[PDB]
């Protein structure tokens, strides 16, 4: 469309930034894991 | 009521203009950035392209550090708190050494140290840039009329900063790095000097300030009233003297008696506005190396009523 | 009387400043909080004429 | 006494007051009625300073100092000797200020340019009418206006000025303080582009207003173009003067105490007046 | 779902440097407000803990 | 319904970029309400609970 | 009044939706803020005295 | 007509813009009641 | 009493937008005033008959 | 001047519709309050 | 119908993958108060 | 995570390389200089104290 | 693939940059691991 | 990391080696100028203290 | 490949004067800090 990806362009580029996400977001749980155990906030 | 010039009415968006390229080193520059209506409106809407050399990137790197050595500290007097970082911007200071360590980089990085690597940053940073501005010049192969009318502001900034501490002696008679630091240093400045209004030479730097905006209203205004004449392109008058040059020099010929050119005009402009800080500069140079009260100073040279 | 639309854009931008101004500086505990309110909304209300 | 082409301008009309009266050239000055009042007030103010120099007793140019009536008088009149001569010289003054610019009027209309010469002198006027008249007459004192002096109209600056603590904490003033650096900055921008445009490098050729964007694009990333830069020269002029103007008549009349004081408001909002580090508190 | 048809309205370059600059400042700001306060100043908290002052 | 029919008439960049914006600042805004507030402060509630101070 | 669809035939529904946006979000914010001030109905506020967390 | 929309078309427009009217009313009447509930202010 | 060639001399836009923010403020000012009074101030009233003060 | 005679017409009677809805409203409005908390 | 030049399926498209996200973003709003308020309710 | 390479196909090597190469030296800049800020992991005071070189 | 470049190239960019990127980590957590047993932040 | 000679097709060498040189002088000075900041590791200071320079 | 028109050859040829300066300015860096180790230990 605006940007002239193809579906298939963006069903590929979806699909590894989704990767990305969920490997920054699965560390990310892991930190919070790490902290609540260190010092919990709750 | 009518159309004063002020803003422009209509927009035009062709294509950037890339710019010329006389010996300009293309790989160099950068690319051409968006285009700004709310810029359009006053002037030109195209940002960039903007030429980043070997000069560019050691004014940018000591720049950023500069900037970044006075963040940290910043963040260190907040306690790293972004609410107090936000409610203290102003009054945070990066202030240089106490007066009891002088000249000597002795000083704790707390108490004076750090400036010392932010003011580093600074010089570096400033000196490189002037160079850029002389090398551009240069690479176009224009006058360098920039990279002196740059060497002024220089001059003024190296004395307050390095020349008149080292004629003191001391880091502490530098400038701190903050927003109402450097005011309060300005007003300090005066107070301990007794009075710095009786400084003849800041007296000129406020004459040539004051001529600065004179000046410029003046030019400024000139040009908008003959640019219903294509007088604002002042090359061309300056090359081929259309009616616009005539009637700015007739207006101000028949106003104040005597008149400039479409060039020379811009000569007064630069020599109004360099002599802001070249007087400047032996105007603090002179303050405490050489006067250490400037009322007594205009006492003994009638200046004041007393004596 | 023949404000254009700058003019009238300029006009309303003032009494909406005016009027949200007062409005959040009630609201908010402080006038500045009306301030940014009230000179933001007649920032972007003047800086889009409709044309 | 006329230049090589002042001659296919020099044609009657555009005047305000008189007509053909006083529509004539006193060598390179146009006269016009606005001139006969300019030059009178003119005259008149000069001798009275003269004549006040006679009363104070000195003859250095730098002492001759012109003061205001003393704050008893309040905006009455006041003996000559110790007061009276400065409000007829302010009233010289004023005189000659304004038909000065209405003189530059009676220019513009003759040769058909545009009236942002007047318009920006009388921002001027303005600026001067704010601390000799409008800043006294809310305060109630001819002494509140500052001493027709070389180094006397420095001690009104420098005593107001500390009135109010450091004057720098002024928010109007650091307002019209940037615009006046950067107005400075603007001209020796501007006109040493012009002239590294003009005359360039020995034999090189005379360069084209697309140097000179190409240069301030090489430098800054923006050229403001030659129309603008001249519009920004005007405003930036005029918004200084025009926040001068402000910062003192709210100076006395809006705000009494030291201006740093002011500036707590900021530190006192309320979602962080109470937070501990930083500065204050 | 389908959303990858938001790459198709949303330039890929602009929305990641976007999101980068994004991610860092929040991380940023995140990381000193913990520093502010006394506690979780993992800093501070350790040398009470050690003893270092 | 046909509120479909919003994106004929609304250019989607605009919106999905002053929707994220708007989303931002408005979390951004009320995280900052709670930590203003003596309660709801949940670094300050833990610290009181577990005695950190 | 049915006739109230001709008011889009002067005004342009972009301008407008946008404005309405503005409009409304920050009338939602004052009202909430007005809330907020009064010690009553901060719920914030009450629910701490009602759970007594003070 | 500055907009430049048909009769049909401000028509089609003013029917989904009541309706989107008639459901934030509906849900702020909701959030009113709910309030009131809790909290009269009357 | 015609009142319609009001929307001929002047443009109908202008006269709408002006109007409509009049009186929002018009209303908005007197709700203020309303609140600033003792009396006829419902929220601080309510609470004092609900006794929740 | 950009509307006719008839255009201006129907917007005036659309702009006097909602203005007597407007003003209903505003009626019931003041009644509801006077019976709540009378002030004249 | 052409403010933006979108076609009238791919706005219904369009709408139908932007309400996913919005129900998508709701849901995890309303799990989070749901947690807060079991965890410090503010009624 | 194997398709990360896709990222080069976005993103100009030149560009992000001075922005990392920025950012990673203002990153250790000031995680450095909030180490020498503390009281504590200040560790130029610590061995000074340490080795008594304050006297 | 704005950049121009080939999925081989980006290939062999990305595996060069991991490469560092590792390289660089790896002596990170050597760091990290010499502060944690000269002076523990935990 | 035999790939690492890779990076040159890339950068121009000519402004990674400015960029060198500027980074490592900026980086030395500050360095420099750090310790000589702390009262220990001035080493313009302790050796005038250890042959008593200065009173 | 083709932002530096570099070759391969060319590029390995550069990096191994590069290197080379680099272990030069690294051995250089190690001596002078194991000189400020034993004159003054900062751990
Ligand atoms: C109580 C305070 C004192 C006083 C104390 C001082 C002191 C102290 C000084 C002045 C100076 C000046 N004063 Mg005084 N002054 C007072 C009253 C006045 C009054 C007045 C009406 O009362 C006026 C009009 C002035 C006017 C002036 C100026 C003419 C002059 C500064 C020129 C300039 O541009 O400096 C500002 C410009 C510079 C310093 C040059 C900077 C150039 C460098 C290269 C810029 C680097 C940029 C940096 C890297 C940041 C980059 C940022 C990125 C681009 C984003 N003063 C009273 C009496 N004043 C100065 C001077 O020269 O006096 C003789 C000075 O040092
Ligand atoms: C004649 C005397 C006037 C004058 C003259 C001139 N001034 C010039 C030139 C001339 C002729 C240039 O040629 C040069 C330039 O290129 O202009 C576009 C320059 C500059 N005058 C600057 C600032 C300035 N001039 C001030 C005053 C006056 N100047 C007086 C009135 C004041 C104050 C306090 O009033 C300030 C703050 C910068 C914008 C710029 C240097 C950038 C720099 O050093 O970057 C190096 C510093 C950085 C890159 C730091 C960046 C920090 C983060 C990254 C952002
Ligand atoms: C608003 C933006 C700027 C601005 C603008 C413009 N400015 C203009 C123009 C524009 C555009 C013109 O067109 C006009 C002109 O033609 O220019 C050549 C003018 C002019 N700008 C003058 C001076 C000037 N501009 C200053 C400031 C700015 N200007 C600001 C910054 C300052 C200061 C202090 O900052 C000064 C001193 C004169 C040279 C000239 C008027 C001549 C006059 O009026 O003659 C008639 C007056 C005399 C011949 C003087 C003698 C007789 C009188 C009655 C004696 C009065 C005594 C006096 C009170 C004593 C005071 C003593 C003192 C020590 C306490
Ligand atoms: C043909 O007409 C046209 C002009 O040219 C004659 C124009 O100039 C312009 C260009 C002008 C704009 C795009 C913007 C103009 C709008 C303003 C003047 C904004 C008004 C500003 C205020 C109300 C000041 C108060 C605002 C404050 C202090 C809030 C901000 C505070 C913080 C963020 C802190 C347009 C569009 C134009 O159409
Ligand atoms: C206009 C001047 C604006 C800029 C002033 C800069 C400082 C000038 C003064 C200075 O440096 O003085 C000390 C210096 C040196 O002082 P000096 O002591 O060598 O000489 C002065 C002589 N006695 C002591 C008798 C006063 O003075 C000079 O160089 C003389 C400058 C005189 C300028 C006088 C202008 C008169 C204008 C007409 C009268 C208007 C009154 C109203
Ligand atoms: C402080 C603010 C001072 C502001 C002064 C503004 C003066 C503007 C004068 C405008 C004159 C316009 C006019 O038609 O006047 C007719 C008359 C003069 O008419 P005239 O006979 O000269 O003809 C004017 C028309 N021309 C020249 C083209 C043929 O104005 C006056 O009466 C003189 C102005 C009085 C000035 C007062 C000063 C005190
Ligand atoms: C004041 O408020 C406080 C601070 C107290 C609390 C905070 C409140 C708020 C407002 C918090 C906000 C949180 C938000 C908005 C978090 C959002 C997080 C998200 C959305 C993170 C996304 C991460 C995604 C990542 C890291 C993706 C990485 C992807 C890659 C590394 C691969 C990229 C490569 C691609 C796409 C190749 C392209 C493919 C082809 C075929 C060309
Ligand atoms: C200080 O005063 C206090 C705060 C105390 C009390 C307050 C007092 C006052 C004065 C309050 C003000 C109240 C007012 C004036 C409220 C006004 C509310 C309005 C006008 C609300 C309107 C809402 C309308 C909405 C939400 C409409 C939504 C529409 C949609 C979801 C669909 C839009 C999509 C369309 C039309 C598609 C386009 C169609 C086609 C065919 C392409
Ligand atoms: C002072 O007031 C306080 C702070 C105390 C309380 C706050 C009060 C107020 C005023 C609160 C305001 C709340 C509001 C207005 C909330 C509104 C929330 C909304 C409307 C959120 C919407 C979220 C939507 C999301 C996250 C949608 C996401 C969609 C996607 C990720 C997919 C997009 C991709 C598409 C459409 C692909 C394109 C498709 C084709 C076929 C081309
Ligand atoms: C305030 O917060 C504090 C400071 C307290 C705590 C900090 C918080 C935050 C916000 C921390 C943030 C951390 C982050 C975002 C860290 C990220 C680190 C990364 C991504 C590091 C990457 C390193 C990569 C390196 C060193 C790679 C080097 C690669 C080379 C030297 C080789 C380059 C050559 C190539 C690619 C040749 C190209 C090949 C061909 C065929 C063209
Ligand atoms: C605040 O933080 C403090 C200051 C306390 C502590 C500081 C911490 C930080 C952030 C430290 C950062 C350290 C870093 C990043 C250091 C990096 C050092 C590096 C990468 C140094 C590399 C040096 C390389 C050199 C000297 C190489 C020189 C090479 C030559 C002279 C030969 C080049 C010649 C060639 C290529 C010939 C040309 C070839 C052909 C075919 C024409
Ligand atoms: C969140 O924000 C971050 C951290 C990301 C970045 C933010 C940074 C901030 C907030 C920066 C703020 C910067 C400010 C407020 C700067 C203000 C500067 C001012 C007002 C300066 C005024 C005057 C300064 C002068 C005149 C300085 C002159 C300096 C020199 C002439 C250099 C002197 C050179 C020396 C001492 C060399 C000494 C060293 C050796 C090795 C001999
Ligand atoms: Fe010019």
């Amino acid at each position: 469309g605006y940007t002239g990806l193809t579906d298939e362009q963006a069903q590929e580029l979806h699909s590894v930034y989704m990767s990305g996400l969920w490997l920054f977001s699965a560390v990310a749980i892991v930190a919070h894991l790490a902290v609540y155990i260190w010092r919990p906030w709750f | 009521a009518e159309y004063q010039n002020i803003f422009s009415q209509v927009q035009v968006r062709g294509p950037a203009d890339l710019g010329m390229t006389e010996d300009v080193n293309l790989a160099n520059r950068s690319g051409v950035g968006p285009f700004s209506t709310l810029l359009g409106w006053f002037g030109n809407a195209q940002l960039g392209p903007i030429y980043l050399g070997s000069l560019g990137v050691l004014s940018l790197f000591s720049g950023l550090m500069w900037f970044f050595t006075i963040g940290i500290w910043f963040w260190y007097q907040a306690g790293w708190n972004p609410a107090v970082f936000l409610r203290d911007l102003f009054f945070f200071s990066l202030e240089p050494p106490a007066p009891e360590y002088g000249l000597s980089f002795a000083a704790p990085l707390k108490e004076g140290g750090l400036w010392l690597i932010a003011s580093f940053f600074m010089f570096v940073a400033v000196w490189s840039w002037w160079g850029r501005t002389y090398l551009r010049a240069q690479a176009l192969g224009m006058g360098k009329h920039t990279a002196w009318a740059f060497l002024s502001a220089i001059w003024l900034w190296m004395v307050l900063g390095f020349i008149r501490p080292i004629l003191m002696g001391s880091w502490s008679e530098a400038v701190p790095y903050g927003i109402f630091s450097h005011l309060d240093w300005t007003n300090n400045f005066s107070l301990v000097h007794g009075n710095l209004f009786y400084n003849p030479f800041h007296g000129l730097s406020i004459a040539f300030l004051y001529g600065s905006a004179l000046l410029f209203a003046m030019h400024g205004a000139t040009i908008l009233a003959v640019s219903r004449f294509g007088g604002e392109r002042e090359l061309e008058q300056i090359a081929d003297r259309g009616t616009a040059a005539e009637r700015a020099a007739l207006f101000w010929r028949w106003t104040m008696g005597f008149n400039a050119t479409m060039e020379g005009i811009h000569r007064w402009a630069i020599w109004m506005a360099v002599l802001v800080t070249l007087t400047g500069g032996i105007g603090i140079l002179l303050s405490g190396t050489v006067v250490d009260n400037w009322y007594v100073w205009g006492q003994n040279h009638g200046m004041a009523p007393l004596n | 009387p023949e404000v254009s639309e700058f003019a009238f854009r300029l006009m309303m931008a003032a009494v909406i400043f005016v009027g949200v101004g007062i409005m959040f500086a009630f609201a908010g505990g402080h006038w500045f909080v009306g301030l940014v309110v009230g000179g933001l909304v007649a920032a972007f209300f003047a800086a889009t004429p409709n044309s | 006494a006329l230049l090589s082409f002042e001659r296919k301008y020099r044609v009657p009309g555009g005047t305000l007051v008189g007509g053909n009266l006083f529509d004539f050239w006193v060598g390179p000055f146009y006269v016009g009625f606005f001139g006969v009042a300019t030059f009178f007030f003119a005259a008149l103010g000069i001798i009275l300073i003269a004549w006040s120099a006679v009363l104070q007793g000195t003859w250095n140019p730098q002492l001759i100092s012109v003061y205001p009536p003393a704050l008893e008088y309040g905006l009455g009149g006041a003996p000559l000797a110790k007061g009276g001569l400065w409000q007829i010289i302010t009233i010289c003054a004023t005189g000659a200020f304004v038909s000065w610019a209405l003189r530059e009027v009676e220019i513009c209309r003759k040769l058909g340019i545009g009236y942002h010469i007047p318009f920006a002198f009388a921002f001027a006027i303005l600026a001067y009418l704010t601390l000799v008249l409008f800043r006294p007459v809310m305060m109630g004192a001819w002494g509140y206006a500052f001493p027709y002096g070389i180094w006397t109209h420095l001690d009104w600056v420098s005593n107001t000025g500390y009135t109010y603590g450091n004057f720098h904490y002024n928010p109007a003033h650091m307002i019209a303080i940037s615009f006046f650096f950067t107005n400075a900055l603007a001209l020796a921008l501007h006109g040493a582009l012009v002239l590294s445009a003009a005359n360039p490098e020995k034999g090189k050729e005379m360069r084209t207003p697309d140097h000179e964007d190409t240069f301030f694009r090489d430098l800054v990333g923006y050229s403001i173009g030659t129309l603008g830069i001249h519009r920004l020269g005007l405003l930036l002029s005029l918004s200084a003067v025009f926040f001068s103007a402000l910062c003192m008549i709210i100076t006395g009349t809006i705000w009494f105490d030291q201006w740093v004081d002011w500036w707590q408001w900021w530190v006192k909002l309320p979602w962080w007046a109470n937070i501990p580090g930083g500065i204050n508190g | 779902s389908k959303f990858y048809k938001i790459w198709m309205i949303f330039d890929p370059r602009r929305v990641f440097v976007a999101q980068g600059v994004f991610l860092f400042l929040l991380a940023v700001m995140i990381h000193l407000i913990l520093l502010s306060t006394p506690s979780y100043n993992w800093l501070e908290i350790s040398a009470a803990k050690y003893n270092r002052v």
